[PDB]
């Protein structure tokens, strides 16, 4: 299939897999996505990473 | 043999139109160069002369200091398929029952799709225009009901026989194409191929279509062209006995693999007829908005 | 070297020493019809130097309320010289045209006229003046001849459209302060290859002053602005007895 | 499909990609174009073209 | 190509076709303080293209009766825009000047400007007339604003010096008959790496008639001097409150 | 690290203060050359622009 990249995710980290009958690419479906995940920017967004075993605050 | 010398170095005959521009690619629009100050006698890039007749070459980097820009705007849906490939409305027909204009069950329409100022605007901004199109066919009463009523379509090229009424022998369409559609079925739509006699039909045609005295009686020609003239196209109930029904038919265009050829300036008033650029000259109005001063918004 | 110019083209040469570059209409050269273009089998009919020549065929006075006219090829050399004979004897006819749009003052005039060229230039009427009455114009104002006819609302040159964006076509300016003429060379422009110079008007030329002209009491106040023209790889063909319309 | 070369835009310097289903090519889709374009041709048609530096006047 | 001339900087550009060439003071060019000339310690900011524009900031009349007049740089700018503000902000401040004065007229007028730069201009007073009095001028004369101050006495610069000398300073001309403004480019000038904008002015210009203005009734008699000017490579250093004085 | 285009391209800091002229050895007066008439058209150095 050789269509128009105007999807809203085309230049995205996360590889989708979808099905589409138009030229334009936003007309396809939503597919699988890549099952990536950072928590550590939300749950861990810290200057210098302290370890599970050390006192936090030294 | 040719052996005189003005007839050997002639140029009289060479059919290559030799061109000043060319084409490039451009998919998006230009990007940004950085610039710094420039502070030199010689160079100008601010001064123009618009009376050569172009356009001013000045450009963001030449007249301020400009960062680097990467400019990946698509240009895309600018171009003449992506403008015009879209389905508007280009002519309605009327079959009503005890009525004026056609209580007898058929209709007669002469193809010309300059009866609706949105669509022709549009195609007005060129002066020739070559192109293929999908034509479809919107039927209900008039109260946008749907009832089951079998119509036929009929495309009547010039020369063809036009129907004189619902059961003109004409219907029998051994040749010409016809369609046969219920009112509950989907829109009827048909492709049609670029048909004018010429390279390309033209919305303006600044002459007469015949030769002869051009006296005040035969003035209504003037402007008319046979090369826009497709022909007609036929609907009628299909029966021997009157419709129980009223319908409307709505004929949407769509272009599709178009050329276009010389821009023109575009309609600023009201159309008034099919035929003809005619304006209401006791009502010239300006093109846009206007205000109070020249020194106050 | 760019305000100087000399046009040759047959037994006539024009000189201009207040020239402000040449445009060349939708940036190409006139050219002869191929033979994959052509559709009609005769064997054409090129005159060339006696046809393809400058000829100066009108004078008109501008001045301080003037409006603006318009001429139409080639309804303008239908009845002039060798070109204007061809044109009525065969009913085929396809050449290209350098206009050259004269008008000189002095350095204490001022004023700007728009010089351009219109294809397909159709013209209307101000419909009986209410919108209700389906009129048309006749023979005399759409092909006016070398005379050329004033412009009757120049703000929608007479057919419904804004002359601020008539510069989408080929066109030059003549600034009295900056340059005395403008030079158009136009090609062929129709959907056929061929057609009659007598039913037909290719392109219409229009000369409109923008910015009005003006001047002190005593600064001579006749300033004329003369049209002249010069067909270009002119072709005829269908020949038969002489038609004038 | 090896169809009739009936399209409006055969022979055309545009590269067009569409789809179709019937013998006559005018029946396609109207696809997507090749995005060239020629300002010049209308913007800057002089016969001796001027720099963006220069004095367009000398 | 000498007389016309483009000068691009920040988001300002300025154009003439009446120039005379431009100087370049002492013969050279505006730079930042070298790590080897400068002494102050902290990382200066040099805002760049918000403060290097072209600011226009006075204009005067030039009558056949004017005297001349002066402006002081930086103070000048010390009240206008971002470069004022960062004047203001920080105790340090060096930077060089593009500096453009603009004055045309027509074919039929005639008279000549002296414009020139000169490093630090200490004004003078008359001393009582007798010079016996020790007066001093106030600071609304050595340093006035935007507004410039018009000299009492040109012959001798309000200052005990001949302005028949002022040549031997970086300067140019406005010969009504030949340019239509002067340009000059002036490096950072003191015995210092940067100083207070506030408190020192590097350098003063003049722009005095030295071949008074004249025409005949009915030519355009209000003629302007406007005055327009850059900064170049400022450096800024010292950051604190705001202070004007 | 410096990566938009503008900031490298920079010129915000050269010290080098970029010198028009440069000074020669002039131990003597300049001395003076044999000349000739000169009757062209073209060459004029006796007209300035002060
Ligand atoms: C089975 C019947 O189905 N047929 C449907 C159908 C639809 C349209 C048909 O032809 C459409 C031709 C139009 C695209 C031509 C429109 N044009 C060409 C230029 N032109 C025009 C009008 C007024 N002044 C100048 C030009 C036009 O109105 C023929 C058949
Ligand atoms: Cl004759
Ligand atoms: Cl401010």
């Amino acid at each position: 299939s050789h269509e128009n990249s105007n999807s809203a995710t085309e230049g995205s980290t996360i590889n989708y897999t979808t099905i589409n009958y138009y030229k334009d690419s936003y007309a396809a479906t939503a597919g699988k996505q890549s099952l990536k995940q950072d928590p550590d920017k939300f749950a861990n967004p810290v200057k210098d990473i302290f370890t599970e075993m050390a006192a936090p605050l030294k | 043999g040719d052996r005189v010398a003005d007839v050997i170095e002639s140029s009289i005959g060479d059919s290559v139109s030799r061109a000043l521009t060319h084409a490039l690619p451009a998919p998006t629009g230009q990007n940004t160069q950085v610039s710094s100050h420039r502070l030199d006698t010689g160079k100008v890039p601010a001064l123009q002369a618009a009376e050569i007749g172009a356009s001013s070459n000045a450009s963001d980097e030449s007249m301020i200091e400009t960062r680097c820009v990467l400019n990946s705007h698509s240009t895309a849906e600018t171009t003449l398929d992506s403008f015009f490939s879209r389905a508007g409305l280009v002519g309605e027909i009327d079959l009503p029952l005890k009525g004026t204009t056609n209580p007898n069950g058929y209709a007669n329409w002469d193809i010309d799709i300059t009866g609706y100022a949105q669509m022709r605007r549009k195609v007005e901004l060129f002066t020739y225009m070559r192109f293929d199109a999908e034509f479809t066919f919107v039927a209900c009463t008039p109260t946008g009901e749907v009832v089951p009523q079998l119509l036929q379509y009929m495309f009547v090229p010039p020369g063809a026989p036009k129907p004189d009424s619902r059961e003109s022998l004409a219907w029998q369409t051994a040749t010409n194409p016809s369609v046969f559609v219920k009112l509950s079925d989907p829109p009827a739509q048909v492709s049609v191929p670029f048909m004018s006699p010429a390279s390309a039909y033209q919305w303006f045609y600044d002459g007469y279509p015949t030769f002869g005295e051009h006296k005040q009686e035969k003035d209504l020609e003037y402007g008319a062209c046979p090369n826009n003239m497709m022909g007609t196209f036929s609907v009628r109930t299909v029966g021997t006995s009157k419709s129980k029904y009223p319908l409307v038919v709505r004929i949407y265009m769509r272009m599709k693999h178009v050329r276009a050829w010389i821009p023109r300036p575009m309609r600023n008033q009201n159309y008034l007829f099919k035929a003809n650029p005619n304006y209401a000259g006791n009502s010239i109005k300006p093109t846009g908005a206007s205000r109070t001063a020249i020194t106050t918004l | 070297s760019d305000r100087v110019a000399q046009l040759t083209i047959g037994n006539s040469t024009i000189t201009t020493q207040e020239a402000a570059n040449i445009i060349v209409g939708y940036g190409e050269w006139p050219s002869y019809c191929s033979d994959s273009d052509a559709t009609a089998v005769d064997k054409p009919t090129r005159p060339d130097v006696s046809v393809n020549r400058f000829y100066t065929l009108d004078t008109k006075l501008w001045e301080k309320s003037s409006k603006g006219w318009y001429w139409k090829f080639p309804d303008v050399l239908t009845e002039t010289g060798v070109f204007g004979q061809n044109a009525q004897f065969h009913y085929l006819y396809r050449s290209g045209f350098c206009i050259h749009v004269q008008c000189n003052a002095s350095k204490f005039h001022q004023g700007a006229l728009l010089v351009a060229v219109l294809p397909e230039y159709v013209i209307g009427t101000v419909a009986g003046g209410t919108g209700t009455e389906d009129t048309h114009p006749p023979y005399k104002q759409t092909q006016p001849g070398a005379d050329g006819f004033e412009l009757q609302h120049p703000y929608v040159l007479d057919a419904g459209i804004p002359i601020s964006q008539l510069t989408v076509c080929p066109h030059q300016w003549i600034n009295l302060r900056t340059n005395n003429c403008a030079t158009i060379i136009v090609p062929y422009i129709n959907a056929l290859p061929f057609d009659s110079a007598l039913n037909h008007c290719n392109f219409g030329l229009l000369v409109v002053p923008i910015s009005p002209l003006d001047y002190d009491q005593g600064a001579t106040p006749v300033i004329p602005i003369t049209i002249t023209l010069a067909p270009m790889c002119s072709e005829f063909a269908g020949l038969r007895q002489a038609v004038t319309q």
